């Protein structure tokens, strides 16, 4: 007695293995029902997927009566509360109404077992949880469901069809005696054309003679326009869903155009903007990150932050010799922001209201006027502690010592001064060793 | 029968409101059928005049022995006095609405024949269809399925009148006259309802219009057809979005941060971590965000869903039982509720201390001993974890043991500044907390 | 005379200018394609186009007199209104609009340019008139007939062009009496221009090669400009319902919230009844964003208009220095309280007051409900938090257990709100010294 | 050379690129599926393959010399310009891009990412954005239609002509052997189709129904999501104008409920008629929230280093421009009166203001927008009988418009030079000694 998890990968590997045969019951039970060929023609392969089909819902009862569930938070393993558990409910209430046992020419006794929708549309939702490409997959359940109701209605005109009459009239199918429409090829075929034409509400199809195929075709228009129209307005929602992201992102865009546009901004800085613009959507970097992740506790979002910049912060000499505590607080709240070629990213009078780390740029310490660089900084270092942490024996305070400009696409980690401020409130040394780093560098620079 | 009905809070009333329903729409459904189809005729013209005649005592008695018994709301307070309340229905838009629709033509039927068009008064209990409407939309839970429901009702009445009116240009062009109009064969209001059916919902394939009455016809039918199945499909949907609006809002937080993730190429370790996150945030709270939800209520309202949950598992722990009640309910207001996943620590022992767990359905297990695998005690729901941190300036013991989440742990945490700023205004408190300081070490 | 373009007189002739436009589109159109239109009403044609030239005459006039601003002021000066007349291109479109140039209608089918004035008219229309939607469908409306309409003409020239009834796809032979008529030929075009424009398409199939191309171009751009109008009044019929909407999924969302957590059925319905107590008196909306997008003096303005005749009836009534009136009146935010919760507990921290409008409270005491006074409408309740002295009283907070009755309506003066509003004044003296007259009493 | 892919050679090289992808696209599709161009006119066809193959091979020639960005820098270097791009499915694309003769030459649609990213940079880059958004999706709707008529075509040529009633007619009757009406009815079977009007010869065969299913399928898709784009950018085309009507119908239903008055309703009537008239409706600070400090500080002074320069009294003042704020005053409308508390000043940007003293009259002067004011109150002026008060009354004369500048602000600008502060002050001390 070994318990089943449902969070695990061999539940999933269960779940598809038992979402094949009630799609082939969805499916084909109708359609064997339906058309009197299929039932006799094919007369072993539905002998064969039926029993393979009645020993998967068994092995799907043993499945469910050994499934886990959560309670205070821990799986359980108690076989017999289990049981219990599963002998409660309208899930096994259900599965056993889909497994009674119920010469081999009806399978209209064997729709009790199309009753385990509920195990097609969990696969559905752990599918739509665990894959990577969701809104594609999303877009192939609902063509899933809208081919499944063209089919079941094929199904059902034919049964109507068969019901009145073949060939008595000019609605219904026409004469099987006739080899034309004889085939089964034809049969399903017209039958999936007429399903279509009223589904799709376009009607081409010959219009009714009789009272109960004017009922059944107002029912089945009616049937087509609600859900038909809502599945397939589902459908171009999520399809448009997936455009809209970049639909926001050049929203964005035209309205700062049309501001440029209507206060008549002049022409080369329109030209570094619409640049800027371009670089950002050519490198890829529009999904805020602390706004994709506002809702994560803050394990994961370090988890997440540390993951990402770890390259960027395995350089730094703060992460280095400095606390873990620390350093998960810092990546928290380091915000990136990307700045362009021959920019200040520092005056050299100004409110230094935060502290840059460096993560993949070039930019270099620039005079008071022009360019003419004194020390290159790479990847991996930092600046802004003078103006961050005040410095007792200083010639200045509060105010910043150096002209920086950045040479290339650099991104920077903007962290502020109250939130360095009251991240080095317990952890000393890290601080201790900023102090003389920024006191050894004005003892430099006097 | 009681002396004044309390409209949000009555079943009978509900049932009373669904039986004027069932008037209101029996008028609307059947006054164009009567009014147009050969249907009341000489034999059951006494079976349409009892339903009438039992419509119209439930409209008239409906108004005066229900209406000025519906409290309201006069001045904040609720009005209870049966003078007060039949001054305020008398004096309202609703009597005027009634009793517009109550003016009998009873005697005019007599005089000028059997005509249902002079039946077209009674169609003015819309507000109290609406107010049906609203009432069982608030007193269902999934309200979702009775506006797919009435949708369906909205476009099943829109498809009737059309018949209706499909047959009365029918009978004035002369049935079976044209090659458009109704010819005569079968079933007068199922053959009606087809062409109904395939002209308002825009289909087609019907025989053409002859002369130029049919041409306007199906021209303004297939117009109002065009507009009448864009706004149903429209509110059909908008319902069927608005129902799992939720849900597709979690699924798209969901389908950002994975994209994201999936984007700046982190490992399968972490992915499986946020998706377990996803999945246990969506199967115990079917929300993302309980905040989002607990900010945009006022203070009051937040509050009491607060002492209601948060005061019924603190009342359940020990830790807080002589502290005041205000502190506890500002607490109570501050309490940040994050989740940890089976594994993970939430104190290690070495790291500072600023966060006072109060776990609620949860299992964490405290890790103390001598490497840090025996468990000294497996702190169950209802308990309090992270109290060392308040004295000797939170560095004299930082931390004490390793504590991870044995469960799928639901933590209450609480800041430290926000607890300092909390227990400021408290010095009784304080002293209580320091007591409690003095008893642990 | 400058005509001010801010005035009822420019809206005034707003509409006088969009009836000759809209005249002009619509039927030089029709006129110019069904030629037993010019042929027959042909005095109708001349009256109606003498009028229309000489309302483009006086729009030339009134445009030429209309004002501008410059540096915020309308510029009187008529000879520079002249030459910004004619620095700009709608000069241009009404002299090329305005051109004096019995069969041609191509000569008129320049007046067609002066569509500003209509595009004008509905603009500020539209920002003028207190039923935006229903003049938003009439406008939207308004277009669709100018599409099917143009449409309809359009057909019928080209099938004048190719022959009448030459063909199965053409308008049929006209010299037969049926078809002829010129009533049949105009709602035959309109059958023939909706049925094609909506993508149904139950008119006879094309046999040459231009009626195929056309019926390819004309089914591409019915059903691209087809699909925007039926997104455009799914849009109008949204912003009509959404904010009915929004707070009904508000209501969704938070009755999921309280019936997953399983709270307790009385605080539910409280909630609930509540949220419906502010659905009803349409207090649900905020005042913040709509008054923060108003600017500073006509906020101001408006709030002094709504909340000063209530700060009247009050107690705090100053007779001079109404500065610290003024600035209570832009300090207020109304919140509202459902009876039964309390709005101040006894021996509480105090932060902010109240003052009652719409509503009615008494305070009780600790034990049970014990009514000792009931502060009405016009009455004020806090102040203790203002720092006063320990004068008759231990110490300040708040004294006394407060409870509302009905659904009562507050104000909330903060604490800080309070110390910048009452500020270098007197007034918070005398205020502290009734309420020390309260707590003696 | 090394080419840039932010500049405007290399959005000229996607223009010259996107040219024969599309026309390729198009008309290879229509040439291998309808037969009767080639036989007609080989020689437009050949000599425009031959354009498009020499513009293919100079297109791995500029892919092969584009360069990139590591660490922020253009790579210059030719060699490891060919091994990054060599290395990738762009490369492979274009090599088996470049494997007359149109159904070998189906291999040349493959280049379609030259096409994508000629519309993505077209649409950073123009100044009609929905315009070029509802032309693309325009193409997009014709190319699906123009590929479904030519997939119509060659499934009737496959099946017989004339044969049954659902495939083209007999090519040999002289009426539906022409090139014009082929193309022509087979575009008119396929928007009929695509537009799921129906209203065509009905299928009468097993290819031919499964092939309407599968094209009524994809035309209820594909086309009721692409004309649903084309609908949604076309009411997408008025959204700030729809943002200002949402505004303008809450606040107008909000003074209808709460019982505001005629004035009031026809004064914020007026106000918002200006805001429309005036083309003020946009928000700045809320449009431009998105852009870094550089370029957002840049554009700030480019919009009012002008104004700013026009002062009186300034010489720096870039520290200035990105600390102010833009309210828009009403005419008649009183700034401050006479006594009250001030915590900003003000700089005029085309407008005009006056000082008056009897209620709205006796205006002494009036103030353009080469001035300011509010240069006393939160000055310390260090005595001459006031503190923190206003001794002075202004009142708005027409729709004034001007910046802003907070005390906190001013302070935090007013630290770097004392020139600007010592002759503030002395202004400031000129001022209240000539009025006190
Ligand atoms: N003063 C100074 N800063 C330098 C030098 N080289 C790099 N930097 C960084 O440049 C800085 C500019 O801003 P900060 O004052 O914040 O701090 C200074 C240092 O971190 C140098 O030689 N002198
Ligand atoms: N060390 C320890 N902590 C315990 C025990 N039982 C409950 N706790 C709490 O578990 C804690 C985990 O975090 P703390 O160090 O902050 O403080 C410790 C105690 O408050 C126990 O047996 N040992
Ligand atoms: N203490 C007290 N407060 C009263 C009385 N009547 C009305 N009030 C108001 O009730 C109050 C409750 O809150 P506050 O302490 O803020 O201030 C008190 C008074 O403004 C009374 O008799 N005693
Ligand atoms: N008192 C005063 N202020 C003036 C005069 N001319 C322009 N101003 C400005 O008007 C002002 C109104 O507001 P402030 O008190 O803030 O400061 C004052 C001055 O900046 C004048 O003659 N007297
Ligand atoms: C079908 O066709 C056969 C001969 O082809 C005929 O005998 C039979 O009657 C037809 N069926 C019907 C229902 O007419
Ligand atoms: C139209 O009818 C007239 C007789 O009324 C006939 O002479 C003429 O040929 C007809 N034209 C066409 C195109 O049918
Ligand atoms: C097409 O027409 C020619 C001559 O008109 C004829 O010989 C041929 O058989 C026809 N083809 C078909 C498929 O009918």
């Amino acid at each position: 007695a070994i318990v089943v998890d449902p969070s695990s990968n061999l539940y999933y590997r269960w779940l598809t293995a038992i979402a094949l045969p009630v799609f082939y019951n969805w499916y084909l039970l109708i359609c064997r029902a339906c058309f009197d060929e299929l039932q006799s023609e094919y007369l072993m392969l539905w002998l064969v997927l039926d029993y393979s089909a009645d020993v998967l819902y068994v092995l799907d009862v043993l499945v469910r009566a050994r499934t886990g569930f959560l309670e205070q938070g821990l799986m359980v393993s108690d076989t017999n509360r289990l049981w219990q558990h599963y002998k409660t409910t309208t899930q096994f209430k259900l599965d056993v109404l889909s497994l009674v046992p119920t010469g081999t020419n009806y399978p209209e006794v064997r729709f009790n077992r199309l009753l385990k929708f509920s195990r097609l549309f969990e696969f559905f939702d752990r599918t739509e949880t665990r894959t990577n490409y969701p809104n594609m997959f999303r877009i192939g359940n609902l063509v899933l469901y809208i081919l499944i109701i063209i089919h079941w209605n094929a199904c059902i005109y034919f049964a109507i069809s068969k019901f009145i009459g073949f060939g008595t009239d000019s609605w219904v199918y026409p004469n099987i005696s006739i080899p034309e429409h004889g085939r089964l090829s034809r049969k399903y075929i017209y039958s999936l054309y007429w399903s279509t034409l009223t589904l799709t509400t376009i009607g081409e199809t010959p219009p009714p003679v009789k009272d109960e195929e004017y009922l059944f075709v107002v029912v089945d228009f009616l049937v087509g326009v609600l859900i038909f129209a809502t599945i397939v307005g589902n459908v171009g929602s999520m399809i448009s869903n997936m455009n809209a992201s970049r639909a926001e992102f050049q929203a964005k865009i035209d309205s700062i155009k049309q501001y440029m546009q209507f206060r008549k901004v002049t022409k080369d800085l329109e030209t570094r903007v619409i640049r800027w613009f371009d670089y950002l959507w050519a490198n890829k970097k529009t999904v805020d990150e602390k706004e994709v992740l506002k809702s994560l506790p803050d394990k994961l979002k370090a988890e997440i932050a540390i993951n990402v910049h770890l390259d960027t912060l395995k350089k730094v000499r703060i992460f280095q010799d400095c606390e873990a505590g620390l350093l998960v607080e810092l990546v928290l709240k380091l915000r990136p922001t990307v700045f362009s070629p021959g920019d200040y990213i520092c005056k050299k009078g100004d409110i230094g209201k935060e502290m840059y780390i460096i993560n993949e740029g070039k930019l270099a310490v620039v005079a008071d006027d022009g360019v003419t660089q004194f020390v290159v900084l790479s990847d991996g270092s930092y600046f802004g502690e003078i103006s961050i942490l005040n410095i007792k024996g200083s010639k200045s305070g509060n105010r910043r010592t150096a002209n920086i400009r950045s040479i290339g696409y650099s991104d920077l980690f903007c962290l502020s001064k109250d939130d360095l401020m009251e991240a080095l409130t317990e952890y000393p040394e890290a601080k201790k060793a900023l102090e003389e780093k920024g006191r050894q560098i004005l003892m430099k620079d006097n | 029968l009681p002396n004044s009905i309390d409209s949000y809070t009555d079943r009978l009333y509900l049932l009373w409101l669904l039986l004027v329903t069932l008037a209101y729409n029996w008028n609307c459904c059947f006054i164009p059928l009567r009014l147009v189809f050969p249907y009341q005729t000489a034999d059951n013209i006494h079976y349409w005049l009892i339903a009438d005649i039992i419509c119209d005592i439930i409209y008239l008695y409906d108004m005066l022995f229900i209406q000025p018994r519906l409290q309201f709301v006069r001045g904040g307070d609720i009005i209870v006095d049966s003078n007060e309340l039949r001054k305020h229905y008398r004096t309202s838009t609703k009597f005027q609405l009634d009793v517009a629709s109550i003016i009998p033509f009873d005697i005019c039927y007599l005089f000028f024949g059997f005509n249902p068009m002079f039946r077209a008064n009674r169609m003015l209990k819309y507000t109290s269809f609406f107010e049906f409407n609203h009432h069982l939309e608030s007193i269902m839970d999934k309200a979702y399925i009775y506006r797919v429901i009435r949708t369906t009702g909205y476009l099943l009445f829109i498809l009737h009148i059309n018949a209706c009116v499909y047959y009365w240009a029918s009978n004035y062009e002369g049935i079976g006259t044209t090659r458009w109009v109704y010819d005569g064969e079968g079933n007068e209001y199922l053959r009606c309802y087809y062409w109904a059916v395939r002209t308002l919902i825009t289909i087609g394939g019907l025989p053409e219009p002859q002369t130029l009455f049919e041409i306007v016809f199906q021209l303004l039918n297939f117009f109002s057809g065009v507009f009448v199945f864009s706004s149903l499909i429209g509110q059909m949907r908008d319902v069927i979005g608005a129902a799992t609006a939720n849900q597709n809002y979690f699924r798209a937080c969901m389908d950002d941060t994975i994209a994201y993730m999936n984007n700046y190429s982190i490992p399968k370790l972490v992915q499986k971590r946020v998706r377990t996150w996803y999945e246990y945030t969506w199967d115990s709270q079917r929300m993302l965000d309980e905040s989002d939800l607990l900010k945009t209520l006022p203070t009051t309202v937040q509050l009491a869903l607060a002492i209601d949950v948060n005061f019924s598992i603190i009342s359940k722990v020990d830790l807080f039982k002589g502290c005041d009640t205000q502190m506890i309910y500002d607490m109570l207001l501050r309490l940040k509720s994050v989740l940890y996943l089976p594994g993970d620590f939430v104190c290690k022992k070495g790291e500072i201390g600023k966060e006072m767990y109060i776990i609620k359905h949860g299992e964490v297990q405290v890790l103390g001993g001598p490497d840090g695998t025996k468990v000294l005690v497996t702190l169950k729901a209802g308990s309090v974890f992270g109290e060392i941190s308040l004295l000797a300036a939170g560095g004299g013991n930082r931390r004490t043991a390793n504590v991870v989440a044995h469960g799928f742990a639901n933590l209450l945490t609480l800041d430290k500044k926000t607890l300092q700023e909390i227990l400021v205004h408290y010095p009784d408190s304080e002293r209580i907390l320091m007591k409690k300081a003095r008893v642990l070490l």
